Formats: C-alpha cells, structure tokens, sequence
C-alpha cells in the first residue's frame, strides 16, 4: 500500500491527478502485454489495474470480456500472470500495480496464500469486484497482513454507513464509481460525485479514484476538478489493443498517444 | 446487514458487485414481507391452484415395483402448467416484482426450461421478459427458444465465456446491475446470493408440503426416503424442506455422474467438485485446478448448473441429506423403464431420480421401504435425444 | 336387440358386419354393468385423481377478455396426464377391457393423440396394446409414433385406402373382427357403432361435471355458453353432457373449416357435409357425390376424423347445440394470442375452440357474457408447424 | 331371386353344388373385367358375386382392398360398374348375379333407388356387408320391392335366434360364413358347419353357399358333403388378377383353369 501513499504525496506536491490504466494481463500475448504494460508506463501512467483473466468477469462490459477471451485464447493463466507481475515489479521501483480479482481466483488456493503471493511479487492493492463490503472481512484482513491495500467500491449513491465503512476499511485508494451497470466506455456516468468525495475526506478514507467509462481527457480533468485524486480508464485503453491486434507497432504507438493525452488532461 | 441469515453453515453468502448490494437488500425485505402478507399468500395460492394446477398428483407405481418390498410413489411435477415444478416459482417471483413495483423480468436458461417457465409467468402478470441464453443452447435448443419468443419474451444469445448457462447467469447480473429499479432478477434455482438460495426454497416447498399430507392419506405414516434430482437444486429442496425436521426422513439427492464419476465427465460437485465463489455464493463447483468455472456435463441438459445450492451443500455436511450420483446409462435404463411399466414418460432429469429409486428396490429387494421420487418433469423434450442414443447403440 | 338405444333420433346404430355384432353386445352390457358397480367407479376415479391428475383447473384468462363484457374461463384439459382429454376415457375402456376378462387391446390414430392414449393406458394395466395407423400419418408423426413404442404399444402402419385415419379405422375393425374373444377395440372418439357414443361421452362426462362445479363456486351461476371443437366429438360431448338439461346453458361445437368452407377443404361435415353410413354408424360425413368417403382438412392434424358423433348431430338437429366453424387462420391467431397473453400453448385443435370465443368476444364487447373454451390439449407438439407458417408468411 | 329358385333347382336336378366365383367390378380396368367375367361363366361359374369399389372395404382381406384400389387406379366409379352390370346381364340371361356392396353406397342416392336401378340392370341380390341382420329393415324392404333377393350372413357361431331371423329374411341363398375375420385365402375356416346347414334347412332358409377362405378343390366338395348348396369363392380368383397384371391373357387361361377345377368339384 505504500507505493500509492508516496504516489498521492507526490501528486499533492505537483498539483496533479493519477491517471491509470486497466488492462487484462496477457492480452493478446504475454510478451505482447508486457509491452503494452511497459509502453503505458513510459507514456505517463501513474499507477496500474491490472486483471487476471478469469472465465467468468461479472463486473465488466464486452470489451473487457473480450480481452479475457484473448488471454485465454493464449492460454495464460493466474500462474503466469504472477510471473508477469513480479517482471513488471522487477522493472519498475514505485509504480503502485493494483489487481483487479474475481473471488474464485483469490479463494481457490486459499485467501491468505494468495495475498502472499501478491506481496512476494510486489503487488500493492487488490480489488476484489465481487466482494462487497458485507463479505470483506476475510479478504481485507489477508491484505492488510500482507502489506496489501484491499480497494473498497463506492457507488455513487453509498449512504452514511457504506461511506464510513469504505474509509475505515480501505487502504491505497478508493474506487469512486461512476455509475452504476458494469465496465465499458460506451456508458459515460452523468451523476455528480462531489459530495461523495467531500464525506470520503471527512472519514479520511484513501483517495478516490473515479472510474467506469472515463475514456476522454475533459473526463480526466473533470474528476480532478471534482477534488478526486484521480481516474482509472479501461476499456478506452482495451479497445485500443482490439483495433490494432494485427498491428502490434500502430497498437503502441496508438496506446501512447492515448495514455500520454490521459495524463496531460490530470496536471491541468 | 440482511433480515435473515444469508448463510448454510459456511456455504452461501451473497459474493455480487457492491453496486447489486441495495438489489438484493431490497428483494429479501420484499420477501420477508410478502411471507406475512395473507393478501400475497392468496394470490400465489390462486395462481399455483387455477393457474398452474396445484395440487399435483401422487401416483403410486406398481408394476415397476413388483415382487419387491418397496412401495413407490411419483410426486407428479410433470402435471403442472409448463411440464416441470420450475412453474411454481417463477409465479411467486414474478408477485414478488409487482410487490416491488417493478414490470419487467430479467432470467438466465441453459437447457430453456426456466427460460420458458419466466415466460409464461411473464406473459401471464403482464411483465415485460428478457432471457439470456447461451449462443451455444440457443442453437440446440430451438423449440424452446420458440415457446420463450411466442410467449412474448426477448431471448437475447450470449457469446462470452463458454457461451452456455453460467455465461447467461453472468449477462443477467451484468444487467440487473443497471436495471435493477425498475427491473427484477428472476434466478432459476435455489442458488445464487442471498436471498435468492431461501425465496426458491419456500416458493418451492408446496412439493414437500403436498407429499406430506398425500402420503400421510395414503399410508397413515411419512416416507422411509424422499429422492429428487439436483441440478441447482430447486425441486430437491422444495421436496426436502417440509421433511427436514422429520428426523426419520431420508432426504436423498441425485447429481448426475454423466460418463461416469471417474472420467471427470459429470454434474457433481456437491459430491466431486471443490468449494468456491461464484454466481454470488460459496458453494462446491465445478471448476479447473487454477479455479476457472467449468461446464456440469450430463445426457440431461436441465441438469447443467455447474454448482449446487448452497443449502444442500450444508444439509448434507451435517449429514441430515445424503448426495449420490447417477449416470448417462442408468438415468436413460429408468427413464425407458417408466415409459414401458408406467406409461409415464420423465424428463430425463427426474429419471436419473427414479434410477436412483430402482437401484435402492433392486440392490436390497427385500428391504421394506416406502419412497417417493420427485418427477420433476415430464419427457416429451427428451424423446429425440433418447431416439439417437438407442439407434446408435442399435436397439 | 340391446339394452340401450343405439340412435340418437335418426343418427347413430350399429353398421358393423354381422360377426362383430356379438362384440358390440358384448361391450354394451360390459359397460351397463360397470356403470351400476360402486368397485368399478372407485378403481376408474382413483386413476383419473392419482396416474391422469384429475380435477383439471378452471382458468379464468383476463388479458385476453381486458375491455370487454366478456369473462372467460379455460378448462384445462391440457393440464390432464398425456396432455390431451382422451387420458380420461382410455383409462375407462382399459377398464372395461379388464372387466371383460381382455387382456389385449386394439386402437387406431390419426395424428397419433389416441395411439398415445392407448398405449400409456395399456402399460399402466399390462395390457398388450397394438394401433394401427395410416402409413401417410406414421410418415408425418414420428413423435408421436416414438412414445407409442417407448411405451410397449405396437405400431402397425396401414396402406389400404387413403393411408390415413379412416384406413386405420377400417383396419382395427378388421382386427377386431376376428380377435374380439381376448381384444378390445379402444375406439377414440364419440363416434362409431353402438355403443361407443354412449361409452365415450360417459367416460368423458367428469369434463363438464367440474366445470358446472367450479363455475358455480366461482361465479355463483351456469355459462352463458360451453364451447369446444369437433373432431370426432369427445371432448365436446365431455364438456356438454352435464349442461344438457340447463337449457339456458349454450352448447357450441367448432368444427374445423380449414382453408375456408367455400374452397372444400375443411372438416366440418356436421354442417357442410352430408350424411351417410360409415365406421359403424349413420352420421354426417366427408365423402364424394357418389358415396366414398373423404379426408378431413384442418391445419390441425387432430381433427382429421372424417364423419362427426351422431349424438352431436342429432343435438344440432333438435337445436339443442349450436356448430360454427373456425378458418386455421383464425385457429392460429388464437393459438398466437392465448400464448402471448396468457402464457398457455394450446393445441391448434383446442384453439379452434378459442378463436370462437374470441369471435364472440371481439364481434359484440359489450355483451355481458360467461364462456367457458373447453382446453382440450396442450401446443407443444404444434409448435413446429405454427413455426414453418410464420416463417413462410414472413413474420 | 328367381334366377337363383332356378339355379338351385336345376342344380338339384343334377346332383351338383353351385360354384360363385367373386371379383371387383373394373379391376384391373372396365374392359378386362369384362373379359374375367365372361371367362368365369364359360369356366363353369354357376353365380357371380361382384364388388362395387369402395374406398373403405372392411369386411376384405388385403387381396380385396387391392383389387378395390386396382379399380380406383382405373378411376372406376359405380355408374360404370352399373353400366357393366347391365351388359353383363344382356350377354347372360339366367346366371344370377349378386352384388356385394357396403352401405355408403347403398344409401347414397336413396336406398329405394339403389334397389330400383338394380332391378333395372337385372341384379337378382344384394349382400351389404357392413348392414347386420338388427339395421336391415329398410335394405331388405326395398330389395324385396324390387324384385331383389336381400343376403343375410349366418356367422359359425349363430344362435337359433339369428339362423330364424336370416331364414326368415332371406331370399336367394343364405350366406354361410366360414369362420370370423375377414376375406381372405389365406386363412381356412376350421369349423363344422353341418348343423347350421340342418338348422337352415329345418326353418326353410334360402339354400346355404359356404364362402370366407375357399381356395381349393376339396373345399367345394366338402361344402357339398356338409349340405351346403354350394361355395363362393373371392381371394383365390382375384389372387390370379393380381399376379397376372402384365399378361391379360395368361390371366383368362388361369382364371379358366382355375373355375373349370372349383366347379369340377361340385359335380362331385
Ligand atoms: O473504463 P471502464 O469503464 O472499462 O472501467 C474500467 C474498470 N476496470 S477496473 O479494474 O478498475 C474495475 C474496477 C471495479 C470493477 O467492478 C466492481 F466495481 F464491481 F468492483 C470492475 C473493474
Ligand atoms: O374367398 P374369400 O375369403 O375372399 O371370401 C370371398 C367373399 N366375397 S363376398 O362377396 O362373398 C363377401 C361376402 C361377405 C362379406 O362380408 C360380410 F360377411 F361381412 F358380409 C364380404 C365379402
Ligand atoms: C430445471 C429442472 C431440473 C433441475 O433444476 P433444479 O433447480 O435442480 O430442480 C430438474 N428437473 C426438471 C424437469 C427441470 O426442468
Ligand atoms: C383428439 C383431440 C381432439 C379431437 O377429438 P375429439 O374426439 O373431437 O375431442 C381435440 N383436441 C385435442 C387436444 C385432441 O387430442
Ligand atoms: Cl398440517
Ligand atoms: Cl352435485
Ligand atoms: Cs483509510
Ligand atoms: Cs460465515
Ligand atoms: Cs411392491
Ligand atoms: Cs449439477
Ligand atoms: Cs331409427
Ligand atoms: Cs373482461
Ligand atoms: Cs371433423
Ligand atoms: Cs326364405
């Protein structure tokens, strides 16, 4: 958890947002995604999502059921994935790498082993997308004991109690989502999140990052203006990958120039 | 926090996206509610009985059982509007909507039976449906496919995934997650997240209720055993529960062993799967070593759930239910045997059941023992697929 | 000489050959003799409660009467065990057959209803079932031909005549003539020689019997009108014989017009045919200018019957019944309609039925009136053939 | 009837029984009927019985349903086969000749009217053989008025109820039924029937001819031992119809060789 308190310090101290991307580790290859991953770091990623193809993504849209059908039409698996995370660990000191989970794939060889992996490879936060806060407990405390942030979900109409909940329990940062429905940019969120991310300062809950369907730079600003510490983009980000799988060169330079716009749109 | 105890033991729980949280909230305050509501109970009670055809019969078999000692009774689900108990269900959902003031009804189907039976209630309450669906069962399954869409109902194929049920069950939840105000999920078995593992249950336990009273008529005294078939486990449990505290009852239940247990080509996982998380609960399932959801293979596509509920789960850790496995062949031997010695002809589901049954008469014939088999449905739907099968074996 | 009377008025008696004439005595004292006998009545109500499901529901439909002056009431006939009316009077003359000391049975079929009602009687009371069948419906009717073998029956195609229903007709009488010491010829339909009419309608009576029960709790009063289509004429005349006496009560009989009366090509001899001896009996009949006889059109192969029951012509005779026709056009919008808004599939025979009611309904809404459509069977096996017309009309 | 008064007592006058082919009307066409039937009657064929086609003949055995098809196939209808009646009556003038009829056909045009237009042709019997002896009265009133002698079928098992009613009834002969069933060569009746014959002739009974399943020789002669006054035969004659289609005059030649052989037997 503490690669995204020194990042968030060092935000403050620049006047900046986080801008992060998701992407499906192992889409369309291995070595094709380590790529991708490297090209979004080098065009001004702040900090990473990164999911574990799973066959069974309840929380997101087609384009990112897409990208886990490509992993697995690659044949990666989590055993793989965590090969590649501890790679991208081992090249990069301080970016904060997130994982985004399905409960199965944390609780099949035990919660508390797979937090330990995750801290063996240098992972800093997970999110479990379908674990709400009622199922938590074991899985948050597994973080915690593994110097891992567990990343809670605010939905744009959390009451009181969901609110103090989410800041007391959560760590690295807060997911701030945009709307309600699953991932995909073709579905902008249209409620305002202010208020929400005053009462989360408040409870002094990590810092939010707003995300689901942020896929332009007046969004990146707009969640800044806001007083979010900044924004997650996925889909936009996948869709990227799905026009140009046959063209891995115009796939990166595309990714950079996109990324590099994102990360413009959160200093100002 | 919930009314009710989301939990069996460690099985259950309710493993949804936080978004579904005030959904699924919402539905168990519904049902608390309209469970001491005597104007909700009237209407239900209307349509099972008017509508659906409630009570169904229980029919003694005797030339099946002849020169044994077991009596064999054949709770008839077969008879109810629709061919399978998934009808008493979907109407007590389908009120639990209105109840919540919402008109439209989103389903997930595998094999279309609860596809079809969403429709029905659907057309019937005036509610608009949508049913997802596997592109894979889509295209093997067009007659219900066509009964869903005459029905009224928007059948919408999912290509994600492996294309089959649990990518359906995926796509419903993907939607609720942004319907759900105006929207009701109507899950198809007694599994899933809270509440749904309990509303299935008590708006199937007419089955066990009726049987009770039916066999208390017939016999003066309660059944050695009740046995039903387990797919997700809906007609299973709503057999059991009224028996659960009839501590003498066997409750015994059947998962299909399709190849054979040992060739790891089966719907088991209450008995040969490993506990995980999906689908909204902790439960045994089907699933890779690495922990990817896998497809529950049987000759009875109905039997496609590729987990359990999770109140069997825990009925049987406690050792108060008793889960074994039937195969390919011997569902098919029973379902042969009903036809010729019954006239009855079974879904092939309900027969692996019944094989059940005939193997508990056959193994010990001189066992007293008063049974009776859940014939969760009839088997007009499974009369090409048992044609193939003989004419390839050549009979 | 008899013991009943074989006419009704001028309609009806006995046209068999001389050497079945003891086999009709014999039935009609055989049936005489059960109806007096309280062992006889208690063994056929168990069956028809426990193995067919009986009482069937009543069914009030209110989608489809929104806005009018009209209430309807289905019965649901669809809901009796095998999915069609002819369940109920199958397991009588199964009965009567063992009565008689017979352990054989004799059946013919059209589109196969009947073959299959046989064939699940025989195997319930281990009797050696064989049906005779026209090789033109044997071709066309593979389902229904699979559940007759499933179910232990022979199936013996017929390709004398027209290779159809009346071939079949014929061939079971020739069997018959020569095996009636250990056969029973299990006619099926209200049709035919003395005293089969008479036996039918009795055995179908418990039809309109429940409906004047359930209608008077329901609505505290008799229909306006019962109506029911016409095929040969039993589950007309089961809805009918308990209303025969209410003579406010009107009695509507539909038979099938098919691509219009004025085209030729229907069934509804009672009104656009002419009367003539055949299949035992004087009645109404398809037949040419100089006496052959002729196949029934409908889209609906279950009303393929060539002639009409004589106890339905002579109630027209006398005004006592009144007998429309329905186009299959109009027979397949109310097969549409009852699906889309009620949630029930009905067989296209039945929804002859319905579309009448429904022509009541639409043509004067704002007449106060109580109908009940007698549901004679369920769609499920007519979905194909709506199917391939939707599709080839471009819907 | 008076043809066969005439028949029987010239028959009696020469110790003989009477031998009576059946065929259909028209099978295979109207011009080769003809041709059999005149082939008949010069072989030795004492009486005729002749079927009009019928689309559901159910007193036949497979033999005569195909023969009834045969027809059809020509397009035979029954005014042909009463103009045929007619020209076979002025080619012959003493042979009886006996229709076998179902009621459809009977009762079509009016059932006076069938008996007056047979009357007209010079038909001396009518069977109707889905007609029983208990719905008689209106064929048997309107043969009489028309100079028609009505059949009635005495089955093997008649009790003396029935032979009274039949003897009473009946005029031209008294048909006696081999066995149950229907027609057909390939099944023999297996019962004796001497104390019907006596019965028949006790209650003054039209004279007795056996038919249902004689094919043979030494059927005929046993009919004659039995009392009987003769035999009919159908199924072996339209057997050899059948089985000669293709070659009309082999078909005459067998039917000749046949007849001759079934009438030698009633001679002794
Ligand atoms: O830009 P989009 O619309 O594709 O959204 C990208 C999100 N990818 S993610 O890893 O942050 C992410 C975060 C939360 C998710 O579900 C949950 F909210 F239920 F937990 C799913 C994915
Ligand atoms: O030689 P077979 O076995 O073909 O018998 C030939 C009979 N042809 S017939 O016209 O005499 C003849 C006589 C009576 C018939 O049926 C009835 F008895 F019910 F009336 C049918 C045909
Ligand atoms: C759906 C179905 C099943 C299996 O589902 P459960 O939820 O386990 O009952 C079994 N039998 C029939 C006939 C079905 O339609
Ligand atoms: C057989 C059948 C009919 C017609 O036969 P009836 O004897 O006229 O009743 C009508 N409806 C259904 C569903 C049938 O199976
Ligand atoms: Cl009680
Ligand atoms: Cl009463
Ligand atoms: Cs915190
Ligand atoms: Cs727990
Ligand atoms: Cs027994
Ligand atoms: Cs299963
Ligand atoms: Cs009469
Ligand atoms: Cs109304
Ligand atoms: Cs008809
Ligand atoms: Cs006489």
């Amino acid at each position: 958890m503490e690669r995204y308190e020194n990042l968030f310090a060092q935000l403050n101290d620049r006047r900046e947002g986080a801008f992060v991307p998701f992407v499906t580790l192992g889409d369309p290859g291995i070595e094709q995604s380590l790529k991708i991953i490297d090209t979004l770091i080098d065009a001004g990623a702040d900090a990473l999502e990164l999911g574990v193809p799973f066959s069974d993504p309840l929380a997101d849209g087609p384009t990112i059921q897409n990208a886990n059908l490509r992993a697995f039409a690659a044949g990666v698996t989590p055993a793989q994935c965590f090969e590649m995370l501890a790679l991208i660990r081992e090249k990069h000191p301080t970016i904060p790498i997130g994982l985004l989970m399905y409960a199965n794939l944390v609780f099949n060889n035990g919660i508390d082993a797979f937090y330990a992996r995750c801290e063996q490879v240098g992972v800093d936060s997970v999110l479990v997308a379908d674990v709400p806060v009622e199922e938590s407990a074991p899985f948050r405390q597994a973080a915690l004991r593994h110097n891992i942030a567990p990343i809670f979900i605010c939905p744009p109409n959390a009451d009181d109690d969901l609110l103090r909940q989410v800041a007391s329990y959560g760590r690295g940062y807060t997911y701030l989502l945009s709307r309600s429905g699953v991932t995909g940019a073709e579905n902008r969120g249209a409620l305002p999140l202010h208020h929400l991310i005053e009462k989360l300062k408040e409870y002094h809950a990590a810092p939010a990052l707003q995300g689901f369907g942020i896929s332009s730079p007046e969004q990146v600003s707009a969640a800044v203006r806001a007083g979010a510490a900044g924004a997650i983009s996925g889909s936009a980000i996948v869709k990227i990958i799905e026009k140009n799988l046959a063209s891995p060169k115009q796939m990166l330079a595309e990714l950079r120039s996109f990324v590099s716009a994102m990360k413009a749109a959160s200093r100002a | 926090t919930t009314l009710l105890n989301p939990y069996f033991g460690e099985f259950g729980g309710m493993y949804v996206p936080q978004i579904l949280m005030p959904a699924l909230n919402q539905l168990e305050e519904a049902f608390v509610s309209a469970q001491k509501d005597p104007e909700f109970q009237a209407q239900f009670a209307d349509l099972l009985k008017n509508y659906a055809g409630r009570p169904t019969a229980l029919t003694k078999c005797q030339n099946i059982t002849a020169g044994t000692r077991t009596t064999l009774y054949l709770k008839r689900e077969d008879l109810l509007h629709g061919g399978a108990h998934k009808t008493n269900q979907v109407l007590g959902q389908a009120l639990l909507a209105k109840r919540m003031g919402k008109s439209e009804i989103i389903a997930e189907t595998g094999a279309g039976a609860h596809g079809v039976a969403s429709a029905l209630a659907s057309a019937l309450l005036g509610l608009k449906c949508r049913i997802y669906m596997g592109a894979k069962d889509v295209e093997r399954q067009s007659p219900n496919v066509f009964r869903m869409r005459l029905m009224g109902a928007e059948v919408i194929p999912v290509h994600s995934g492996s294309a089959t049920l649990k990518d359906a069950c995926n796509e419903a939840l993907r939607d609720w997650s942004g319907s759900y105000e105006t929207a009701h999920y109507m899950l198809g078995t007694a599994a899933g997240p809270h509440p749904y593992p309990t509303i299935v249950r008590e708006f199937q336990r007419m089955i066990g209720e009726e049987t009770k009273a039916q066999i208390l008529d017939k016999e003066g005294r309660l059944p050695d055993a009740v046995i039903a078939c387990v797919g997700g486990g809906s007609n299973a449990i709503g057999m059991f529960a009224d028996f659960i505290n009839d501590t003498s009852v066997g409750l015994i239940g059947v998962e299909p062993g399709g190849h054979g247990i040992e060739t790891g080509e089966h719907g088991a996982p209450l008995k040969h799967g490993r506990v995980g998380i999906y689908f909204g609960m902790k439960a045994p399932m089907m699933q890779t070593a690495d922990g990817q959801i896998e497809e529950s293979y049987s000759i009875s596509a109905g039997l496609d759930f590729p987990s359990v509920g999770p109140q069997h789960a825990y009925l049987n850790s406690i050792g108060r239910a008793d889960y074994v496995s039937i195969t390919d062949d011997e569902a098919l031997e029973a379902f042969k045997t009903l036809c010729r010695h019954e006239g009855i002809i079974p879904a092939l589901e309900s027969s692996h059941a019944l094989a059940h049954a005939l193997k508990m008469m056959r193994e010990q014939p001189e066992k007293e023992q008063l049974l009776v088999v859940n014939l969760s449905g009839r088997g007009d739907k499974d009369i090409f697929t048992v044609h193939d099968i003989l004419k390839a074996r050549g009979e």
